[PDB]
RNA sequence: GUCUGCGGCGCGCGGGG
DNA sequence: TAGATCCCGCGCGCCGCAGAC
């Protein structure tokens, strides 16, 4: 206990070597920096017993459970390895269901396939629908074949269970599946979908080349274009992009494969399916034979690559995500698509208002003296009596008689005749568009809008002209940004914003609406809330197509567990659904799990239509979602390996110090409480510190603090290196880079430089495109980030074995790891829940004390040794209590109140027999 | 600010020259001219539209003017002056009617017609919980001055479901309404609703218009769970239940009413614009859907005559055509076009069409538009046509 | 007899309980209409509505409020239901306890608000406007549709009927030729929505106020029935209703200033409608109403079909009929599925101009089958020209 | 023996994640 | 930082077509 702060344990031996000289040191540097002397709260003793380990260590019995998860799955694989395939039949079979092709391409029909082991492919037709078309699988024994049943001519109208294929036996042994973006596959194959758990995994050689010679996104353009920039290109023949074609042609040395012409898969019909189903179903093998070939040469080198089990046994939980629905993403959908429309409509109703209005200048000239539309051409170019009831047929066919020069005259731009040339752009035809009585055609996206609304800073006419938004938009020809504007133009400045195209910029016009110098002003009404409508809609606009059309398959009755049924919530003509988010296992050079819509930093927010995308992941009754986002995982890695570097001790560095006992209110915390004071603004300071653990410099910073707020380079990090001196001073010589302030970033850069595996808690190599024994480059920027998320990845890999070890150990009913940025959730049963909660703080408990056995540190903290709160939930929002934009609220759903627990959890224990209130 | 010029200058407002906000808003004031009286009328055949004929499972409410029940003594302060204002101390020389019970009452709303009503719309239908009941029409109520009985034009929509998902159903009925009252303004940021609890603890969204005085409540929700209905037919509650499922459960009633002529002022209040224009022109940039008057038929110089029939026959084509002209081609001496168009965009004014020496031959007729101060030419055929198109555009979108 | 209780199975009419008799639907004191008879009424009003207003050229919309207040009101002259107190409607006072007043002194000979139960004191009230609006045009005139409150007799009982009057102003000497116009535009309307046009009848009046009025009846199954009244009064009440003014009441015809002659006509529409209603009713019980005021146009039902594919060709022929502004009744959603001919029955009792059935032939070839009441004739019309031929039917039945 | 606008075919530039 | 370049819109010119005046 104590020693400036530390947990009490129950495994481990003696031990108890910090060491005179290290506590001097450590002392010694707390001296400076952080204040050495805090009294500090200790923290609640907790009394636990943990369940028994296996082997004499923590890092052997780590190695124990992974390989006893992943005993079976590499008896598959290898089973795979050492096989021989047959040619392909010559005439593949036109029957539903599977097809195996004996010897000589005798075709019989089966079932399923009943193999320990599959290379598995399938194509989907995109036009009709998402249900997949035809899939071609091999085992050791043969060839097998599927037809998905639509290739018949009937009307299945989508919502359908038995549409995907069929891969998993009745199990009346582990069911290994090998693929290229086998998510994609995994989406298709049935019996994934399903709340109760299967014990089948997938490898995706695709995860697979992302660790072994993967590429950076930074690298696989400089990859494809050559299909301070001086670079060498010795890693070329070792890393692809990521393709089937490509990646068969990197690892095997052979014919390129060919690819369909007609691609009827995704520009067609199905009768073209039909008619080319030979040529379709060979390309289909040839994908497979190259998946195949592909795996046999990756295996043998990816446990080369990964040694450890524990990377195997977690790309393999990594692979099974699953996200219920529960009835409300197509409420969510429509809801969110009507407030789209409607907002839309509004805005498009205010522009024409506010054309319209526009037309008062012509009545006077005085457009020229308008600083808004000077520059238009504002050309006014033209484009008694009985009522006599009778002829009106007559009348009416001469419309249809007037064609040649008699319509000729009017054409599209006639109505309205003598307006500005500008106005008649937007007044479309009298016939073919419909009328759309006014200036209608008319969004955002033309650069009219601008000069009709918005016009801050000084001069801002949005023209295209090479260089956009045109202007000097500060203080000090004439009249360039001068507040009466009209401006002569005599000659073109691209002054004030000098940075033009080299900048990476953003949409940091979104939240410089809000101030910034961004609003319309005169116009009172109408004018600012257009910019109001864009802020509300921007997200939605953009992302309706990838939160539209996901593919969510919807279990029948029959396909629930006795869990779901029998809960005090259920019917209500309630659809309860999946969406397996298609997820690559190791999407990047770090293996990270890669997915653009459901692995992004997203939050309900106020005016955002599109936000809570997040909620409506809503767990079915009787299940429920317990999961834990670390706290400061990332920044605890970083100080914990930096701690490690410098002395035994946690605390000895002054960077996991701050990590450990600061705080965020009334403590020197780098989010939000300190880092805001030398800076600017917290949540701005908590993107300034990510970026620099992650690797950056001046130039970075500098742009940064610049898209922060409006401020010169003087005032940017130019001038200001105040934040690289206090704060990673690195690279400093005459000490014979290490520290030299709070943050140690020296045992990164030895690790990678090292050409060792470089990870320093499961030992996964770097991919082959970064190494500098395989090629000397430059590229460490890349390296540094690759060792702090690569550490996130396997602490990942570490709490997901634990989990499973304490999931199979102790019957607690739950499964399906979903991670989404460092966080973790796990779809549990009600009856076990606080289980898994404790479960979970146990394993927060010994993935924790598995990155301090490694490293050298016998003890952890007691702050870290659990987690600061355990979301127990029925939905997924990043905290318990919070709300969203387009409902009047959550409760508008069926979504309560959760709970996060704390040390309540801790009056348990792990055994099904908690407090007596089991049975 | 001196809007009250416009709306005395054209008959849109009441026959008094004082008019109040307040008393206009209470519903005392001496009336509208016939340009709100139109405006009103298509203010609420578009309601029932939406409402009644867009909405299915909803029928229309009839409910009486007075309720000659004998109930009791009703929201009036003054009971008559009979009860509390007593001639003399005595003057014994005797009720007069001083009972509720004995004589009828001025109906306030239409809730009362709506639970009445309730029973036989449930009746009428399959059994279907679901239902809905409409009406539209002039209520009473008691304005207090430092006492008279103002009318109001209020719309009552009662829509009875079932009490799961009542709430769910009050949500969509005031997202409808709010919608609705965005369309056909020119500013829907104006109209805004708020949400409310009752003095039992009943809660709803109440609508209001942010109008120059201030915000003013033009609409209200109110959600009850069989209550009002229990009282109104406490006897049996089988008859009373509504089939919203498998079984058979009390109804929730959530009735939203508005204020048409209330409506209807907010609607003028936001026809009208207002710093740094540099550009001042009366305008009343009324929705064309609701517009009094569409299409207004003029006359040339008058030198050559034959503009009068013209818009005779101008105005018969488009009333069997179902659009309305005023025939404006009938008065003389205007001796200036200017006033005579200010005058018709000021009267809500979508189009002016006029005929000049050039109309018989070559019949390219002049058109302006209210929106846009610029003319057009245009041929005597299909004019018809285009007016359509334009009312058509207005009430779709 | 059989044609109210049809009416009342039907949703045509209210509660038989208050208006068994014809006496209470004749009267004001009935207890409403049905939405059948709502729908009806609305379009009679709003054709009445388009005859008066949108066919007459210097007409404007006239507005009169509901009660007129004040103590203005003469002594116990024409004060029927005048209460004003916000409570309380006595139809008859004619034996009360004259202790300080005939009620009380506050509400006796001051607070009157009895509504009025005729539109001809608004319209005399509002002729100044009109004036204004007509541009001071002698032949001008104002019409307006309101319920209007009458007395019935122990209690007096106050019955509302929805009536519309109609204050046509022309010179004098014209006077007379506006009053025979008028009669033969109301024979005219009343030829129009009824099936027989000798049942409407006119006769002619004499009276103080008027001295020749028209007076139209309906040729009811029990009896004539006084549906229309038209006086020809002269200019005494404009000089009643203002004292000594002076070229104000007086309108300008053929550039002379003369006090204008003004002619109310006052129609009963509830009174018209269950005229016309009576008249469509006549083996089975089918009412024959014009298709124009009918309160159900075209109905959608679905059978012997997939359901989903059913319930989807209604929506979407619900959807197409209300874009069209032809209401279309929720055929849809009944499961009850009793019989053909019921549904058919059911129908001609609510005044459906044709009835429209989709079945599986429909979803498998858009054929819908379409019956005529009137005609009894069934056949195969496409969904697509079904609104087509119902927009020419309306067509061809307004324009006979 | 013209020039007023409409149907495919090239170029440039940002913008989502 | 991970930070992106296939689809997706803003503009221009360019070449070929009816055809009265």
């Amino acid at each position: 206990m104590l020693s400036r702060g530390l947990h009490e344990q129950i495994f481990g031996q003696g031990g108890e070597m910090p060491g005179e000289a290290a506590v001097r040191r450590s002392v010694e540097h707390l001296q400076k920096h952080g204040l050495w002397g805090q009294p500090a709260v200790p923290l609640p003793d907790v009394e636990l017993r943990l369940p028994p380990l296996y082997g004499d260590n923590l890092d052997q019995h780590f190695r124990l459970l992974a390989q006893k998860q992943s005993l079976p799955y590499l008896e598959a694989a290898n089973l795979l390895l050492q096989a021989q395939l047959p040619p392909k039949p010559p005439a593949w079979a036109w029957a539903e269901g599977w097809t195996r092709y004996g010897p000589e391409g005798e075709a019989v029909p089966v079932a399923i396939p009943e193999e320990r082991a599959l290379v598995f492919a399938v194509a989907v037709c995109l036009a009709e629908g998402t249900c997949p078309t035809l899939a071609v699988a091999i085992s050791p024994s043969a060839w097998y074949s599927w037809c998905s049943q639509r290739l018949v001519e009937e009307r299945y109208s989508w919502t359908s269970q038995l549409s995907p294929a069929d891969l998993i036996p009745l199990e009346v042994q582990e069911q290994l599946v090998v693929g290229h973006n086998v998510s994609f596959d995994r989406a298709h194959i049935r019996e994934q979908y399903l709340i109760q758990g299967s014990r089948m995994r997938f490898l995706d050689t695709m995860s697979m080349h992302m660790a072994i010679s993967g590429l950076s996104s930074f690298q696989r353009s400089l990859w494809i274009a050559a299909k301070p920039a001086i670079s060498s290109w010795d890693w070329l023949d070792i890393s692809s992009v990521n393709s089937l074609a490509e990646v068969h042609r990197l690892y095997v040395g052979g014919p390129p494969l060919e690819k369909e012409p007609r691609e009827l898969f995704v520009k067609g019909t199905m009768k073209d399916i039909r008619e080319n189903f030979q040529d379709l179903m060979q390309y289909c093998a040839q994908d497979v034979w190259a998946t195949h070939e592909v795996f046999q040469q990756q295996l043998p080198l990816f446990l080369e690559r990964c040694p450890h089990p524990v990377t195997l046994a977690g790309m393999l939980e990594m692979g099974v995500s699953y996200l219920p629905v529960n009835q409300n993403w197509e409420r969510y959908l429509a809801e969110a698509q009507g407030t789209y429309e409607e907002l839309q409509r509004e805005m498009k109703k205010s522009l024409m208002d506010l054309a319209n209005d526009a037309c008062q200048l012509l009545s006077g000239e005085r457009y020229k003296e308008d600083p808004w539309l000077w520059d238009l051409e504002w050309d006014l170019q033209e484009f008694s009596e009985e009522e006599e009831f009778q002829q009106d047929v007559m009348a009416r066919a001469c419309l249809q008689k007037l064609k040649g020069t008699t319509e000729l005259l009017p054409k599209r731009p006639q109505h309205l005749p003598g307006h500005p040339g500008w106005y008649r752009k937007l007044c479309p035809r009298l016939d073919d568009p419909a009328w759309t009585p006014g200036p209608s055609l008319l969004s955002l996206q033309m650069r009219v809008t601008p000069k009709l609304m918005a016009l801050t800073w000084d001069g801002f006419p949005l023209h295209y002209s090479e260089r956009h938004g045109w202007g000097y938009l500060v203080p000090g020809p004439y009249n360039d940004v001068d507040i009466p504007g009209c401006w002569f133009f005599k000659l073109p400045h691209k002054d004030g914003n000098s940075c033009n195209v080299g900048s990476p910029f953003a949409k940091d016009f979104l939240p410089k609406m809000e101030d910034g110098t961004l609003q319309a002003g005169p116009g009172g009404a109408s004018g600012p809330r257009a910019l109001e409508i864009n802020k509300m809609i921007s997200f939605w606009r953009n992302a309706h197509k990838r939160i539209s059309s996901q593919m969510v398959v919807w279990l029948p009755r029959s396909a629930l567990p006795r869990a779901v049924i029998r809960h005090p919530d259920y019917d209500e003509e309630g659809l309860y659904g999946a969406i397996l988010p298609q997820v690559v296992t190791a999407g990047t050079i770090t293996r990270r799990a890669v997915e653009p819509t459901w692995l992004t930093a997203s939050n309900a927010r106020p005016d955002r239509v599109g936000s809570e995308l997040k909620a409506m992941v809503q767990a079915p009754p009787g299940y429920t979602l317990v999961g834990a986002d670390v706290d400061s995982q990332e920044l605890w890695i970083a100080a914990v390996l930096g701690d490690a570097h410098f002395a035994g001790m946690h605390g000895c560095t002054a960077f996991g110090w701050m990590t450990l006992q600061g705080r965020k209110s009334r403590g020197t915390d780098l989010h939000s409480k300190t880092a805001t004071t030398v800076g600017i603004s917290r949540e701005h300071a908590k993107i300034f510190n990510y970026g620099r653990i992650y690797g950056a410099g001046q130039p970075f910073a500098e742009r940064l603090l610049m898209q922060f707020n409006h401020r010169l380079t003087q005032q940017e990090a130019a001038e200001k290196a105040q934040q690289m001196y206090a704060a990673t001073k690195g690279l400093r010589w005459y000490r014979l880079k290490g520290g030299t302030e709070s943050e140690m970033f020296n045992k990164l850069e030895s690790i990678a430089t090292s050409d060792i595996p470089r990870t320093p808690v499961l030992g996964c190599c770097i991919s082959r495109a970064l190494e500098p024994s395989a090629v000397q480059e430059e590229f460490m920027t890349s390296r540094v980030n690759w060792v702090v998320q690569s550490s996130a990845v396997d602490y990942l890999h570490l709490m997901l074995v634990a989990m499973k070890w304490l999931f199979e150990e102790f019957a607690i009913d739950g499964r399906f790891c979903i991670s989404i940025h460092d966080e973790v959730r796990y779809l549990v049963r009600e009856e076990d829940r606080y289980r898994a909660a404790l479960a979970l703080q146990i394993t927060n408990l010994l993935t924790r004390c598995m990155f301090a056995y490694k490293l050298g540190l016998n003890d952890l903290p007691q702050s870290v040794a659990f987690f600061s709160a355990v979301d127990i939930d029925r939905c997924l929002r990043k905290e318990v209590t919070m709300d969203c934009k387009t409902p009047s609220n959550p409760t508008g759903m069926e979504r309560r109140y959760g709970i996060p627990q704390g040390e309540a959890l801790d009056i348990y224990q792990i055994i099904e027999l908690t407090k007596g209130s089991l049975e | 600010a001196l809007l009250e010029i416009c709306q005395r200058r054209h008959f849109l407002s009441g026959s008094k020259q004082q008019l109040s906000r307040d008393s206009l808003l209470s519903g005392c004031h001496p009336g509208f001219g016939p340009l709100g009286v139109e405006l009103r009328k298509n203010l609420a055949a578009e309601w029932w539209t939406s409402v009644v004929v867009f909405r299915e499972q909803v029928f229309p409410v009839d409910a009486l003017h007075h309720k000659p029940g004998p109930l009791l003594p009703g929201d009036s302060a003054f009971r008559l002056v009979s009860a509390e204002t007593l001639r003399e101390i005595l003057q014994d020389k005797a009720f007069l009617e001083n009972v509720l019970k004995t004589s009828g009452k001025l109906r306030e709303n239409l809730l009362h017609g709506a639970l009445e009503h309730y029973v036989n719309c449930l009746d009428l239908v399959n059994k279907r919980l679901p239902y809905g009941l409409a009406q539209i029409g002039v209520c009473f109520h008691p304005v207090f001055d430092t006492k008279s009985i103002g009318e109001k034009t209020e719309a009552s929509l009662v829509w009875f479901t079932p009490p799961r998902t009542s709430n769910q159903w009050l949500d969509f009925w005031l997202r409808h309404r709010l919608q609705w009252w965005r369309k056909f303004a020119m500013s829907p940021s104006n109209f805004s609703s708020s949400d409310c609890q009752d003095e039992e603890g009943r809660k709803g969204n109440k609508l209001y218009y942010n109008f120059p005085w201030g915000k003013e409540l033009i609409e209200t929700l109110w959600n009850l769970g069989d209550h009002e209905l229990l009282h109104m037919y406490p006897g049996n509650v089988s008859k009373l239940h509504g089939r919203d499922g498998r079984k058979n459960v009390v109804p929730c009633v959530l009735s939203v009413n508005g204020d048409l002529d209330r409506g209807m002022l907010a609607y003028l209040y936001d026809s009208f614009q207002t710093r740094k224009k540099n550009l001042h022109r009366k305008v009343l940039k009324l929705h064309p859907c609701l517009a009094p008057i569409k299409v207004a038929l003029d006359v040339g110089r008058g030198p050559t005559l034959e503009l009068r029939q013209v818009c005779q026959g101008l105005f018969n084509e488009l009333l069997e055509n179902g659009i309305s002209v005023w025939p404006g081609y009938l008065e003389t001496m205007q001796s200036s076009l200017e006033q005579l168009y200010s005058k018709y965009d000021e009267m809500s004014i979508l189009f002016t069409v006029l005929v000049t020496e050039t109309t018989l031959e070559n019949g390219l007729i002049h058109l302006r538009s209210r929106d846009t101060t610029m003319k057009e030419m245009m041929h005597i055929s299909k004019l018809k046509d285009f007016l359509i198109k334009y009312i058509s555009s207005a009430k779709n979108v």
